[PDB]
DNA sequence: GTGGAAAATCTCTAGCA
DNA sequence: ACTGCTAGAGATTTTCCAC
DNA sequence: GTGGAAAATCTCTAGCA
DNA sequence: ACTGCTAGAGATTTTCCAC
């Protein structure tokens, strides 16, 4: 089929033509008509068809700006746990964003924010704002939403709360912070059967108290562990199989061919 | 002594994803917690989950 | 050695190819003409 | 739990809580908090997540004009096969459709069109068109694109072909025919991995022959059949299976239980 | 005499799908073609699929 | 008889409740005040 | 299987049920019953809100008094729209069933009265003081960072629920606010759990008995004042 | 199995291969290889254009000669742009491989020309006049129909492809044209599966014998005119 | 009966605008 | 009384080929 | 061991604009 | 070197309760 191969390559430069076409009408094995269309420049059109998988750590935050009236809806959600704030602000300024982002940081821990590349969230006053706070600046890839998808998917359920109570208040600020309400306290449901307030809670009560245990477990404690190398940390052991960690690199041994000092 | 404390540890609960499936994965038994990597037990089966693919909830039920 | 071909910033136009410098879960930085992007896998493909 | 009933009932009246947090609040069965919820005309905001099934007969077309380059393209495809066929018209007028149509008609047996709710596909003109030919006009749901799904992907193929090879052309309309050739005789896939226009043909050739050859075997095979009832005119039998159809609806029924005479 | 025209309708293959399921099940057996419904054997099971959700082609392979 | 409540035309607000007249594989057919629709079940919801 | 020992412990010590319950593997409910069954055994949602003034602007603050938990904002004018604002701004934050103001006009007005409605709050007409001295402390530290005042006052917010820590424990009101809300959670779970299964009568004929545990193979239950396990065979429930 | 009564049947009568699979269900490369066995037994992408006048109009008229399908459409003026444009429509949506005309001016230049070799066809310069004649007057009797001639004409085209029946089985041009590509589809199949089985040298050791047909359990072939099978096990296959 | 490899089937996503 | 789909990129399950 | 029923888990889609 | 998700509407699989 080498003949078919040049027939094929002329064929495609012309029609461009996918490889099974190729493959049944010039008798191509697969590979070789795949390999025609790969050497393509003008056939590489689709991507992997995939979704990444956006952090989930207990200290970060996803911000955004939603509208909705003509006014502008600052937006902060707890991605582990889905806890929202959100404020009517004036104008999408620096000012603003950096006054909410340092309003949320005193009053829960906030380690990072996680936002699109809007002009507010890049401005020099949010950036001096999370140093001063202690907070890392996460940005998405560019017109990329599916990165900030909590977020983004909370515009949309807070949105749909105004819609219910926007006819209890007289202005927008009233309606947002009801449907903060109704959204932290009174939607029930996820892991664990919770609201969101109750779901950060125990997101970061768990926090303290796992590190606090841990913390007096490796202070009491103290096993070597070599198994097959090296002062591997002991790091847990039972039900026929010991976990250790060696160089920062956590594995899982069988209990055999393990020995613990 | 050691063990009261490790029990404790144990009795939390740990939801984690892996590294392709969207879905989250049951509620798994926490063994053990670090910086970067949890160390969980799903179904007789131990795992290395990364920090950022968990939440960690003892839940009030 | 790879060959990436990727559509960047709301740019229908697919680009390519361009070197890949580091692969992860759900993005890759690729290198195209001394010019550094981070794509998601989604509008990305490796050969 | 009854005076939390009307406690829950307030508290939705409010708050509008989903039925997990009624019951959780208020120590409600689940059937009596999603009564609540079902009662409030406000928390009546999402349908079913289903998606429906479009018509696949051999003699249904679906059509859609779309846009490239400031040019109108329409567009009709045979739902079957997948073979297409656009042409680039001057406008979206009724005549252009109408002469677009007939000279589909010409070519292909069309029965049935099926078109969104377009100007030009509502004209009189396309009326007069169809009725001459004998075509039946079927319009999607309004505001519904989903309806003519199949035609709505093929303007993404038609146009994805148009960006491989509207550089060997100095007009639209020439990389337009480039195109359709292409789809119709380059790419192979599908249900037989046919090309659309092999697909096509033999959509149309297996409708004939077995037509033809059912015509013969019912004026050649007469049987009644009684099963469990009436006259059932016989159908087919095998495999301990007799298939029949008994005031027009068609059924299966075990070879016992079941007497041909 | 009428085998030979039943075996050749029974030659074609048949493409159809469910009332919810949305992908194309693979190809069964046709056994009757009327104008509203195709009855059809896929697996050793009969079924009575709409005239609208089935593609009858003899495969040239 | 059941209530349905539907969006029917590019207007993200729900209506409803309306009498429930064909119910079909992909659609409903609603009668809301007199006026008769064909809704998608995408977009209706029936109790 | 282990509720003698933890009912001896009680009596011995007078001990609460989240001990029992921790020491003696009981579900909480047979720990809560224990302590109940004794009878010389016989907060977290309360606020204190104050409105202070600060190179003469408002400064509007409430204070979590089982924590020390801090929230101040700048507002513009001692006005009733706008502690209504504020509060539910707080309510929807964390969980405030309670509040107590100093008969201001501002928090009397009807607007307030109105968002504690909706809010479900319940309104009562030295910590706020000491805490108002603190915070005023901290926004002169932390003035010289921040043009503005409420810049200022928020730094100092933060400074004073996270950097600050003391008491028995060294923690600070951040995390105290987060383990009292904690075990708030905790016993409205457990009231929820024993209004659930208050309405049950079981029959072990021995009289009826009120529930209090079903197990996977046991049913834990009381009758006058003794506790017993039974099969679940042995065991009819009824409403 | 029933390689031999195809064989002797073929002998008898020289039918060809279609015939002989139908009836001896065998696999259609046993019959092609029987039907090449013998000595004695050694269209449907060929279509007619021309450019007809009406109404001092030009109509550009394109003829499937083996069925007499048509495909008529009113051009602006006899051009080589409007013919090649013409012929890339023609190309897209049938099996186009041959194309006969009459050497005239638009027929022959280089951009027709350029349409053809991009779309591989081969040109070649009484079947297209009767059908022109027969097209003519069809226009003539639905001419009454139409307010312009383009409509006329595809009126036309319409009622001469489907709804004129006649010939040996009383079809019409569509069912024709559909049944000769689809015979061409099986034909172009069939010469594909001969062409991927003629690499392949089977050893049954026996000389070089080529390879017919991969069963599932069997493997037949050929072996100086004669035509065997051959269990699996005992047959070794090479490129 | 069984590894490698090639082929078939399954899963999933963008764009239609 | 009408109705999402198509084609490509990986991934996973199946089958085939020699040992 | 087993029907009904209620509860838990799985599947799937719109909107975020 | 970063990354779709959330919550509701049906449907289907599981478990519980008496017989
Ligand atoms: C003025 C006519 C008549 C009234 O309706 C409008 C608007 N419209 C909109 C889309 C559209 O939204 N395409 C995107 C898309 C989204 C989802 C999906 F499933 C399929 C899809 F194609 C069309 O394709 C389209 O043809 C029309 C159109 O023609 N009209
Ligand atoms: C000017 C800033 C900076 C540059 O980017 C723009 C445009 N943009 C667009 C969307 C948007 O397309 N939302 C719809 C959507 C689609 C898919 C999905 F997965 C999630 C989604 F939300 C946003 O949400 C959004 O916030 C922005 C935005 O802020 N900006
Ligand atoms: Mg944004
Ligand atoms: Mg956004
Ligand atoms: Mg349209
Ligand atoms: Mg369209
Ligand atoms: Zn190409
Ligand atoms: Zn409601």
């Amino acid at each position: 089929f080498l003949d078919g191969i040049d027939k094929a390559q002329e064929e495609h430069e012309k029609y461009h033509s996918n490889w099974r076409a190729m493959a049944s009408d010039f008798n191509l094995p697969p590979v070789v008509a795949k390999e025609i269309v790969a050497s393509c420049d003008k056939c590489q059109l689709k991507g992997e068809a995939m979704h990444g998988q956006v952090d989930c750590s207990p200290g970060i935050w996803q911000l955004d700006c939603t509208h909705l009236e003509g006014k502008v809806i600052l937006v902060a959600v707890h991605v582990a746990s889905g806890y929202i704030e959100a404020e009517v602000i004036p104008a999408e300024t620096g000012q603003e964003t950096a006054y909410f982002l340092l309003k949320l940081a005193g009053r829960w821990p906030v380690k990072t924010v996680h936002t699109d590349n809007g002009s507010n969230f890049t401005s020099t006053t949010v950036k001096a704002a999370c140093w001063w706070a202690g907070i890392k600046q996460e940005f998405g890839i560019p017109y990329n939403p599916q990165s900030q998808g909590v977020i983004e998917s909370m515009n949309k359920e807070l949105k749909k709360i105004i819609g219910q109570v926007r006819d209890q208040a007289e202005h927008l600020k009233t309606a947002v912070q009801m449907a903060v309400f109704i959204h932290n306290f009174k939607r029930k449901g996820g892991i664990g059967g919770y609201s969101a307030g109750e779901r950060i809670v125990d997101i970061i009560a768990t926090d303290i108290q796992t590190k606090e245990l841990q913390k007096q477990i490796t202070k009491i404690q103290n096993f070597r562990v070599y198994y097959r190398k090296g002062p591997a940390k002991l790091l847990w052991k039972g039900e026929g199989a010991v976990v250790i960690q060696d160089n920062s690199d956590i594995k899982v041994v069988p209990r055999r061919k393990a020995k613990i000092i | 002594e050691l063990q009261k404390q490790i029990t404790k540890i144990q009795n939390f609960r740990v939801y984690y994803r892996d590294s392709r499936d969207p879905v989250w994965k049951g509620p798994a038994k926490l063994l053990w917690k670090g910086e970067g990597a949890v160390v969980i037990q799903d179904n007789s089966d131990i795992k290395v989950v990364p920090r950022r693919k968990a939440k960690i909830i003892r839940d009030y039920g | 050695n790879f060959r990436v071909y990727y559509r960047d910033s709301r740019d229908p136009v697919w680009k390519g190819p361009a070197k890949l410098l580091w692969k992860g879960e759900g993005a890759v930085v690729i290198q195209d003409n001394s010019d550094i992007k981070v794509v998601p896998r989604r509008k990305a493909k490796i050969i």
